[PDB]
RNA sequence: UGUAACGGGGCUAAACCAUGCACCGAAGCUGCGGCAGCGACGCUUAUGCGUUGUUGGGUAGGGGAGCGUUCUGUAAGCCUGUGAAGGUGUACUGUGAGGUAUGCUGGAGGUAUCAGAAGUGCGAAUGCUGACAUAAGUAACGAUAAAGCGGGUGAAAAGCCC
RNA sequence: CCCGGCGAGGGGAGUGAAAAAGAACCUGAAACCGUGUACGUACAAGCAGUGGGAGCAUGCUUAGGCGUGUGACUGCGUACC
């Protein structure tokens, strides 16, 4: 028996269009355009969910950094210091600490010093 | 009251007619019915009698009130096009298309 | 001669701004009948300044 | 009041009062949970460890909501090499309200 | 296809895609690549193969309870209303009766009747055991029934 | 949660006055170049114009270690048919002391509007007297 | 074509040679979840596993398990003018093909389940047909024999009539 | 009836259950071209997305948190077959 596939298609095309909802020209309205920038758009969204964790760990480190020169001392120390004395905070803390409580940071500088 | 009035199948392009249109917008019936007066276009001719249609459809029919009348929403569209076969030199044929729009135009206050 | 690939709305849009003609905003009134008219043109019926010279 | 406490294999620097988002536990979803790895306590007097944690440092929590994240597409293509996959993810959570800090 | 051989274009010189038919199934009329042609649907069943089956359906209407054994079954005269009539007796509904001594007036008042089908035990098949509700036997017709199958 | 980013209306920033006479350019145009994107503050964000405004004053009075005084070049085309301009360290003091500092800087910043934001902080002056008494600029070292 | 033979700024250390201790740095490795594929077995028995170890980049290609479409059977059953299909939105839900429920439009059909059969799924073939863009309101308006003014007609006249 | 060239076309009134069923007439998708409303956009370079992300425009229950739209600035990023 013979197969229209009218309803199908547009199904599936809709679908597509509606992930492109709000890229620039033919890549939202246009299908075969649409389809490209949608998958692009999937290996971008991969391929940064990786480097989300590294941009902001950067971004921390660089907080920490200049907390701490603040204070008197280098990350690398600052680190070493920590770590010398079995402290376990991560850096995305250490960078809360960094802005919010500066007398609680002004201590893990001093709980560095000792070592 | 809205009060609409338009003309369909206008034999003037949508392009063209749309250019017009720009000059009336959010402005006075009276005042826009000078402008199209003196203007000079084709689709001047042709917009003002829709516009002059609007303002007897509007007082006549519902509102009333030709002083406080203000042209709102007035828009072109670009109607069905009639395809003609021009023939070019060397055996080709060009199809230029004859194309048409609807002109709409609401008069409010 | 001839284009390399289309270009968009946007550049379409970009190039008529303009295309948007002028309008008057500067109708005349005569002095005698009071009818508006286009600045030293006569009236459609017959006058300039105030002074039939037309049949 | 505010404390820091791991939990999923991760820190979150936690008040006391407020609510909090962490990786899935194998507890029920109106029970409490009491964290003994506490990291830091910050007050008038900043207490902080020389050691694995604090010393009597607990944190009394109470688990609220059990739920599912939101979708995350994950399209592994190479171009030109004939190769698509597509496929899904939501990761699971537990929501926790603290109660107190000690 | 009903159409000419002809190249529509020649093959180089002009720009378009390089054809040689109007009846190829990528043009609109003309094509469908793979037509089907009348063909004889029907399978081979074998001979054991087939009787076991009718066996092991029979067999399960024992246990269902679908199977409706029954003495001297025979309306009186060929008229529907007596049939309609006498099933409310007997307890039922949606029926094949099937009998080895085929009497025409049971069938004729059973055409018409929907959810009765009458057979001759000669006739019984596969779908039609499985589908019906409940099944009607007279003795003489599962005497040959069983003395069919064996 | 999430870490806290920089928001401009919030961001309370500060003067400062840096005498740049006998300091070596790259020593000193790196240490503005820290400021001035702001890495020295602890909220520090690299999408926010966090940095200071610094005044650089006596900017002829730079120093330069080696033969670079001479050997110092600074090439820049004109977008013309071959107009290739250059200048020496001496010819560019002579000529403009402020460029000196400026390009030193402008190299060490990042490219992009921000970059070019915060260029915008830097006053450079070849003269020791400067015109922002207003400000109170504290003397940065 | 322009510095153009450190990637740039720039550097007398921010170059080099040697020793030491730090730190940064990948989807490597560990941490906390979640899924699947295998192979041992506590002895359960047709399986949860108390577990355990383990693997899981992939073209040609080979091998598994599925989604969906139209049609036929269960079906003179079941859902539908107290709103079907189609169109269009939304909110959930599944690892994916996709599902589920519902507001608007539509105004009459639809089809569970488990089976059966295919004209069964398209972005590409200088594919085929239709529609609509682009250049673009751009080129051109077909001979360089030439028009001008008045009066008439008519809503309107460079082009019609005298 | 009304505007209009005793036109084309339209607007009211009226038939009908319905006239965005009015002869192009069931449904009426897409490309394509429009009109309003919100935000962005005239010192900014590049497969135009993606991860971050202030602001701004907006809905809910609460007396504090969430969602949708836009996306300044910024790390990475040379389409598909
Ligand atoms: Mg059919
Ligand atoms: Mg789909
Ligand atoms: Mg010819
Ligand atoms: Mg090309
Ligand atoms: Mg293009
Ligand atoms: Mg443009
Ligand atoms: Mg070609
Ligand atoms: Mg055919
Ligand atoms: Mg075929
Ligand atoms: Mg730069
Ligand atoms: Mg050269
Ligand atoms: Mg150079
Ligand atoms: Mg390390
Ligand atoms: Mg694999
Ligand atoms: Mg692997
Ligand atoms: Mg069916
Ligand atoms: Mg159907
Ligand atoms: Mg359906
Ligand atoms: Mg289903
Ligand atoms: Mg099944
Ligand atoms: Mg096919
Ligand atoms: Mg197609
Ligand atoms: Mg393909
Ligand atoms: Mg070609
Ligand atoms: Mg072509
Ligand atoms: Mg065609
Ligand atoms: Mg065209
Ligand atoms: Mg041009
Ligand atoms: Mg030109
Ligand atoms: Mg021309
Ligand atoms: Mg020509
Ligand atoms: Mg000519
Ligand atoms: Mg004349
Ligand atoms: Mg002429
Ligand atoms: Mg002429
Ligand atoms: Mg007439
Ligand atoms: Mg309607
Ligand atoms: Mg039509
Ligand atoms: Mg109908
Ligand atoms: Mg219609
Ligand atoms: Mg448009
Ligand atoms: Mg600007
Ligand atoms: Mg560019
Ligand atoms: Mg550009
Ligand atoms: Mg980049």
């Amino acid at each position: 028996a013979r197969v229209k596939r009218g309803v199908i298609a547009r199904a599936r095309h809709k679908k597509i269009l509606k992930q492109a909802k709000g890229y620039y020209g033919a890549r939202s309205r246009v299908y075969r355009v649409a389809f490209q920038a949608v998958i692009k758009a999937g290996q971008y969204a991969y391929r940064d969910r990786r480097q989300r964790k590294r941009q902001f760990r950067q971004l921390w480190i660089a907080r920490i950094n200049a907390a701490a020169r603040q204070n008197g001392i280098s990350y690398s120390k600052f680190i070493n210091g920590l770590k010398k004395a079995s402290v376990e905070i991560d850096r995305k803390i250490l960078a809360d600490i960094a802005v919010f409580d500066k007398v609680a940071f002004t201590a893990l500088v001093e709980k560095a010093k000792a070592a | 009251m809205e009060t609409i009035a338009k003309h369909r199948h206008a034999r003037s392009s949508a392009q063209k007619v749309r250019l017009v249109a720009d000059l009336i917008r959010g402005k006075k019936v009276s005042q826009a019915l000078d402008i199209l007066t003196y203007t000079n276009k084709k689709a001047a001719v042709l917009v003002k009698k829709v516009l002059e249609s609007a303002i007897a459809n509007a007082e006549h029919n519902d509102g009333a009130d030709i002083d406080d009348l203000k042209v709102t929403k007035i828009f072109v569209d670009e109607g069905p096009s009639m395809k003609r076969i021009m023939p070019r030199a060397k055996g080709r044929a060009d199809r230029i298309l004859k194309r048409t729009s609807h002109i709409t135009v609401v008069v409010s206050d | 001669a001839v284009q390399q690939n289309k270009p968009t709305r946007s550049k379409r849009g970009m190039r008529r701004s303009h295309d948007a003609l002028t309008a008057v905003t500067s109708l005349s009134v005569d002095k005698t009948s009071g009818e508006k008219h286009l600045r030293h043109h006569i009236t459609a019926d017959g006058y300039y300044r105030g002074r039939k010279v037309i049949a | 009041m505010y404390a820091v406490f791991q939990s999923g294999g991760k820190q979150h620097r936690v008040s006391e009062g407020q609510t909090v988002r962490l990786e899935k536990l194998d507890i029920a979803t109106g029970e409490t949970v009491e964290f003994a790895e506490v990291l830091m306590i910050a007050n008038g007097e900043e207490v902080k460890i020389g050691v694995p944690f604090v010393d009597g440092g607990v944190i009394k929590a109470e688990v609220v909501a059990h739920g599912r994240g939101e979708k995350v597409k994950i399209v592994k293509f190479r171009r030109r090499k004939h190769y698509r996959k597509q496929q899904g993810h939501r990761q699971w959570f537990t929501d926790v309200k603290i109660t107190g800090i000690s | 296809v009903t159409g000419s051989g002809k190249k529509p274009w020649r093959q180089k010189g002009t720009g378009r895609a390089r054809s040689g038919s109007i009846k190829s199934p990528i043009w609109r009329s003309g094509g469908v690549t793979f037509a089907a042609r009348p063909q004889d649907h029907s399978q081979k069943v074998n001979k054991k193969m087939y009787r076991g089956a009718l066996k092991s359906i029979l067999s399960e209407l024992v246990r269902q309870d679908r199977l409706i054994v029954v003495e001297k079954f025979s309306v009186e005269a060929p008229k529907t209303k007596l049939l309609a009539q006498k099933l409310k007796d007997m307890a039922l509904e949606d029926v094949l009766i099937i009998t080895g001594e085929l009497d025409e007036n049971l069938f004729l008042a059973a055409r018409n009747l929907h959810k009765v089908d009458v057979r001759d035990a000669t006739g019984i098949d596969p779908v039609s055991l499985i589908a019906f509700d409940k099944v009607v036997m007279t003795a003489d017709a599962v005497k040959q029934v069983e003395e069919m199958l064996a | 949660m999430k870490t806290f980013t920089a928001k401009p209306e919030t961001v309370k920033r500060d003067w400062y006055v840096v005498d740049a006479t006998g300091k070596t350019l790259g020593r000193l145009a790196t240490e503005l170049a820290r400021r001035l994107r702001g890495k020295h503050k602890a909220e520090y964000t690299p999408h926010v114009d966090t940095g200071d405004y610094i005044i650089v004053l006596n900017a002829d009075k730079v120093a330069v270690t080696g033969n670079k005084r001479t050997d110092k070049v600074y090439y820049h085309h004109t977008g013309h048919i071959g107009g290739i301009k250059q200048a020496t360290f001496e010819e560019m003091i002579a000529r403009r002391p402020e460029r000196v500092i400026e390009i030193a800087v402008k190299g060490m910043l990042p490219k992009g509007p921000l970059g070019r934001a915060m260029f915008r902080k830097l006053k450079v002056y070849a003269g020791n007297e400067h015109n922002h008494a207003a400000q109170q600029p504290q003397v940065l070292d």
